[PDB]
């Protein structure tokens, strides 16, 4: 015994763990201030990290296969493509993009070295990086 | 994705079973660590004397930046397929999805090659696309 | 005159298994109750629908078994007081992403076989001769303050995105603060094989500091910080 | 319509408190094979809640010794105590607190780099005169918190199959010695027989009979109706502690840490409770003397009150950095059902249930016993021990000091494994008996779950505790401890229509709690019965109609037999013992 009466013990609790559902974790959660400012740190970057990849391939993918890309030839076909009203819908969200990521990176080298991870200084730090990123990314389009 | 059958329930055995940790393999690890500190202690500096510049950078100090961006760019790519693609309830799709940020990220450095040789920089594409 | 709240509890029956889950809604009248909302979840189990089934014990938190999810943040039911206005609802929840067994009362036995993995005992080899304990200062008991003192309730394992997901073969932040506590200790000369359980892909390498580990947390303790100096010394 | 599981051990534990873990991996340490049924995870059981300390007689503080310890122990207890087992638990006591030390519990520590320890009330030193003693040997505000949660981890170091989340429904026997239990997985929704040798009760206290008590929601008493079920006696139930401090309303807890160092009560008058009413020279004394000063106090109108029933405790008169270092959890356990700070104004007091001195008789080494029918002598039940609060050593006797239960269960849990090796040899067969042997505990759950009546399992638990608090409290007489024994037989012929509206088997909540409604019953109707037949005043039972306390004729112990609910209940009384282990370590302590 105790071997034999582990396998039938187990085998009706192995066909009633497959009928239980999973409780919601998304959609009843609270929304604050720890994982709302963190999500922003893997979207900003997954959106800038994709043209970079791409504007690079593309020089490189046309160096074997030879058309003859130029920096001033992609220019034109860049700007002469979109009307004046979604040239600025792209480049003025690539602009507050890049101001919380520069910011939040900041943020993320004080917590290595274990500093600045109370809750009265992860709170402090994150009022500074909603200042931050609507001085900087206003900023960036005056040039 | 084809998915692998799982375990019924999330468990399997009893409470007084235990979790059988994996072997150390400290190149995941702690060295992995490592290099996503450099990469992000190297590009904040470099892209802040790049605000502070008044035209584009010379081609010394601005290959330095541009390689050091692939890295931190790979480092994250990396961390998002260990995240939702793994080899738990994938299996064989975790593997095919890191040698495709192979040769799109060799190619990569190729272009990085040709931008910097004939035409002036990354950083001189992007001041010259605007923003 | 009454005052009649409602709540909103969450309901499963393992003896229907294809009935969706939903949740039902009670009124208890809030002048013959108490201030807590275990005294309103006892109440409906006892002059109303009695087939309602949650955890509970000593009704003052310390045991940590009344774990849920209450009006969007996870904290003990026997601590959680009602907000006195009967113009608004509640909505309670189990704990986030677990599987549940009957009505509130989550499956928590993969949270059990990682906590035996971690050997939480004392590893020495050598007392001393004369058969009395074994010497530590007032600086060195003062570095254990603020991690001893967990109650495993696991509020903290179940608000971490990262355990939503893989939880299968990360630990959590409550399994890798009671590393931390056995670490740390002056008394414990075994620390070179406590290292080598953690220097892997995924079993400390998939927090990326979010914090809802130390902002959910009733006892009010720091399960986030504990792990930024596992992670300073691996290095 | 059920299917039976059979397992087989050598020994099966059931309780995870602070002796069943105790008594377990020190089992499991010495080569056997050990269950521990545990009806929660271990680490949530009611010695969770503790914040005194574990006297011990170290003495790196001042000077001490392990005989004064032992008088102050036995005077105590109005000398109903068994002066044998106060004896081994007094000697063996500082060889049990530098052991649990290497476990790795986090004890405050002395500039020498030593344990730290306190003063409670009634050691005083050089054989009761002199001044107070420091040995509590305290971590600060947990040392209940964290004795379970190390006791916890070195059962993991061993081999111990726990069995989570089971409950024990009774006792196997065959021809007057036990064979096992019978218990029911709560997930699954099966019924258990484990088989043993001996099996060890260490369940707990039963509280939860009375209306106002400091105890847990599951602090019923299950062990002890599992032995009275069986045709075994139960001992010493009516001495019932009722505490001092305790929060007016729900029942919460101070500890008396908050008047070691510091503490008065203030009245209405605001006057200190040290003589001229209700008091004896000193503060700080024994837990019922405190307990009789508050309730006389409150009917003759000195004292504060919204309906008049409520006192206090001053803590401001304490520096705020000795509250944040010696006395950190009850600064937060005030604030959120009182709602008021430590350091500014004094705290509501009522006196509530405790502690049970009774239970199971047992021997100082761990057997249980009966009493036989031709002599009247001892007996050891074959197969069956105990430790723990359920069990009756009578240590405490007719009273107990505080700090005193954390020693109890770490002695008597010790001692508990060290005596079945030197009975028990390991691997032996077990005896093939019939194929039902527990199937009227099978048919007693199905009554239960298919359960139709008028009264629901929520209202006739209410007729019981408010009726134990109104008969059997304080202050008792022969003329409202009878009218306790009819109300409580009344309640138990209302058991027969009790009504259960839910037939599931899978956590099926509704069935357990009107399942620890008939073990409460049993321990309220013996208490009832056993508290009205002592015709004399000792300890924490005191008669008002016999103020004296009697040596001559009354220094006997009582037992109490009651088979089912709604059944005669009969009494028989046994001598204490007054002589020690050795007459030449230490010699007896006569009464004064
Ligand atoms: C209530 C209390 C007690 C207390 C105290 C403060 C409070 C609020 N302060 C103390 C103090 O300062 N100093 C001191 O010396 N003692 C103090 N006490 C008393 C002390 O806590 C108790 O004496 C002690 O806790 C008793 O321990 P024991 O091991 O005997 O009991 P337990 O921990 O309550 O055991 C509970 C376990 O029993 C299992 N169980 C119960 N019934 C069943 C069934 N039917 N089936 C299976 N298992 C069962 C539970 O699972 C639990 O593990
Ligand atoms: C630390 C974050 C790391 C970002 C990783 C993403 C990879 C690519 C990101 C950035 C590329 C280089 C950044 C260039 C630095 C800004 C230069 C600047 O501010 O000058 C502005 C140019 O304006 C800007 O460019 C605003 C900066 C925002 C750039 C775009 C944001 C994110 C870019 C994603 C790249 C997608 C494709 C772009 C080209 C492909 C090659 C990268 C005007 O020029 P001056 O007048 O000379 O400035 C001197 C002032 N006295
Ligand atoms: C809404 C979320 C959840 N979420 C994360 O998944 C997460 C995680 C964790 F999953 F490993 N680590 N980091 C850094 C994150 F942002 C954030 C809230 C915490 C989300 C955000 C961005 C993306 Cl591209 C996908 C998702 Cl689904
Ligand atoms: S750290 Fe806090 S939230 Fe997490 S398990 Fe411990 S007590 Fe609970
Ligand atoms: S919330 Fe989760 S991601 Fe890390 S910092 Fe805490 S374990
Ligand atoms: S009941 Fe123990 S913490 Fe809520």
């Amino acid at each position: 015994m105790n071997t034999k009466a582990a396998i039938a013990e187990e085998q009706i609790l192995n066909k009633q763990r497959a009928r239980r559902p999973i409780s919601p974790h998304l959609t009843i959660y609270q929304p604050q201030l720890t994982w709302y400012l963190s999500s922003f740190h893997r979207i900003s970057l997954v959106l800038m990290g994709l043209g970079f990849y791409l504007f690079t391939i593309l020089f490189g993918v046309s160096g074997l296969l030879g058309l003859g890309l130029t920096t001033e030839k992609v220019s034109n076909w860049y700007h002469q493509k979109f009307s004046k009203i979604t040239e600025w819908s792209i480049k003025g969200s690539f602009a507050y993009l890049f101001a919380i990521h520069y910011g939040g990176a900041i943020r993320h080298l004080i917590w290595d070295t274990a500093k600045e991870l109370t809750l009265k200084g992860v709170y402090r730090t994150g009022y500074a990086l909603i200042g931050f990123t609507a001085v900087l990314g206003t900023y960036l389009l005056t040039l | 994705l084809p998915v692998l059958p799982q375990k019924p329930g999330g468990v399997r055995g009893t409470p007084n079973d235990a979790y059988v940790p994996p072997p150390e393999n400290k190149l995941e690890g702690s060295y992995h660590w490592y290099m996503e500190k450099i990469f992000a202690l190297s590009v904040v500096p470099l892209a802040t004397t790049a605000m502070l510049t008044t035209g584009p950078l010379s081609t010394a100090a601005d290959s330095f930046f541009s390689v050091m961006l692939l890295g931190y760019c790979y480092m994250e790519f990396n961390s998002c397929i260990t995240d939702y693609i793994s080899g738990r309830v994938y299996g064989v799709w975790h593997k095919y999805a890191m040698y495709m940020l192979g040769l799109g990220s060799a190619v990569s450095l190729f272009g990085i090659y040709k931008l910097e040789t004939e035409n002036d920089g990354v950083v001189g594409l992007v001041k010259s696309l605007w923003d | 005159t009454p005052r009649l709240k409602t709540f909103k509890v969450y309901r499963w029956n393992p003896d229907e298994p294809s009935a969706k889950p939903h949740l039902q809604s009670y009124q208890v009248d809030l002048n013959d109750c108490g201030p807590m909302v275990l005294d309103a979840l006892l109440k409906i189990k006892d002059e109303q629908d009695s087939t309602l089934t949650f955890r509970r014990s000593c009704r003052e938190g310390i045991c940590g078994s009344c774990a849920m999810n209450i009006g969007g943040r996870n904290t003990l039911a026997c601590i959680c007081k009602i907000d006195q206005n009967e113009s608004k609802q509640l909505k309670i929840y189990p704990l986030p992403h677990m599987f549940i067994v009957k009505d509130l009362v989550p499956d928590l036995t993969n949270f059990y076989q990682q906590y035996k993995s971690i050997q939480p005992y004392l590893q020495r080899s050598s007392f001393p001769k004369d058969g009395t304990e074994v010497l530590q200062s007032i600086e060195d008991r003062k570095k254990l303050d603020g991690l001893y003192e967990c109650i495993l309730c696991a509020c903290c394992s179940t608000s971490c995105p990262s355990y939503w997901w893989n939880q299968e073969q990360y630990l959590g932040p409550a399994v890798l603060m009671q590393a931390y506590r056995w670490l740390i200790d002056s008394r414990d000369q075994a620390t070179k094989t406590r290292k080598a359980m953690l220097n892997n892909s995924m079993s400390l390498y998939r927090c990326h500091t979010i914090m809802n580990c130390t902002r959910t947390c009733p006892k009010g303790l720091n399960p986030g910080l504990a792990i930024a100096e596992i992670k300073k010394s691996l290095a | 319509k059920y299917h039976i599981i059979d397992h087989e051990y050598d020994c099966v534990v059931i309780g995870a408190g602070g002796a069943g873990l105790r008594a377990a991996f020190g089992l499991a340490e010495a080569g056997y094979k050990t269950a521990c049924i545990s009806k929660l995870f271990p680490t949530r059981s009611h010695t969770v809640a503790a914040q005194g300390g574990i006297n011990a007689a170290l003495g790196n503080m001042h000077k001490d010794n392990w005989k004064w310890h032992m008088y102050d122990t036995v005077k105590g207890s109005d000398w109903l105590g068994d002066q044998d087992s106060i004896h081994y638990m007094t000697r063996e006591a500082p060889k049990s607190i530098i052991e649990l030390e290497h476990y790795g519990v986090p004890f405050s520590r002395t500039e020498n780099g030593k344990i730290y320890q306190r003063a409670f009330g009634g050691q005083t030193k050089e054989y009761g005169k002199g001044a107070q003693a420091y040995r509590t040997c305290a971590v600060a505000d947990r040392t209940g918190h964290a004795l379970l949660h190390t006791l916890y981890g070195q059962a993991l170091r061993h081999d111990t199959h726990f069995f989570i989340e089971y409950f024990a429904l009774d006792l196997l026997t065959h021809n007057g010695e036990v064979v096992g239990v019978i218990a029911y997985n709560q997930e699954d929704g099966t019924i258990h027989r484990f088989r043993a040798h001996k099996t060890i009760i260490a369940t707990g206290g039963y509280g939860r009979a009375y209306f106002s008590c400091t105890s847990a929601h599951t602090c019923t008493g299950d062990g002890n109706a599992m032995v009275s079920r069986a045709g075994f006696p139960l001992q010493d139930l009516e001495f019932v502690q009722f505490h001092p401090s305790g929060i007016y309303g729900s029942g919460c807890l101070i500890t008396e840490g908050a008047r070691g160092e510091g503490g008065f009560l203030v009245n209405s008058e605001g006057e200190r409770f040290m003589e001229r009413y209700a008091p004896t020279a000193k503060d700080l004394a024994c837990r019922d003397v405190v307990s009789r000063a508050i309730t006389m106090e409150i009917r003759e109108g000195r004292g504060v009150g919204k309906k008049k029933d409520h006192m206090y405790l001053q803590l401001s008169h304490l520096p705020p950095e000795v509250l944040k270092e010696r006395l950190p959890g009850i600064s937060e356990t005030a604030a959120i059902f009182a709602g008021v700070d430590v350091t500014k104004e004094p705290i509501p007091i009522i006196p509530t249930v405790h502690y049970n001195m009774g239970g199971i008789p047992t021997k100082w080494n761990g057997e249980a016993l009966t009493i036989d029918e031709e002599t009247g002598e001892d007996k050891v039940i074959p197969g069956l021990m105990a430790c723990g609060e359920a069990a009756c050593v009578s240590v405490h006797g007719a009273n107990r000091l505080g700090a005193n239960s954390l020693l109890d269960l770490v002695v008597f849990g010790r001692a508990v494994a060290h005596t079945v090796a030197d009975t028990l040899q390991p691997g032996l067969p077990h005896k093939p008996l019939p194929s039902d042997l527990g199937k009227e505990s099978i048919a007693n759950l199905d009554k239960l779950r298919n359960a139709n009546g008028s009264r629901s399992t929520a209202e006739i638990r209410m007729n019981m505790k408010q009726t134990m608090q109104k008969d059997v409290s304080v202050f008792r007489t022969q003329s409202s401890l009878d009218e306790g024994v009819r109300n409580i037989t009344a309640v138990e012929k209302t058991f027969d229509d009790v009504k259960t509206t839910d037939r599931s088997m899978i956590w099926n909540s509704d069935l357990v709690e009107t399942l620890e409604l008939q073990n409460l019953l049993t321990c309220a109707s013996q208490t009832a019965v056993s508290a009205a037949n002592r015709k004399e005043s000792r300890g924490a039972h005191a008669r008002e109609d016999y103020p004296n306390r009697d040596d001559e004729h009354w220094m006997k112990h009582t037992l109490s037999w009651q088979k089912d609910v709604a059944a005669p209940v009969t009494l028989k009384y046994r001598r204490v013992i007054d002589h020690t282990l050795d007459e030449k370590e230490c010699p007896s302590v006569p009464p004064t």
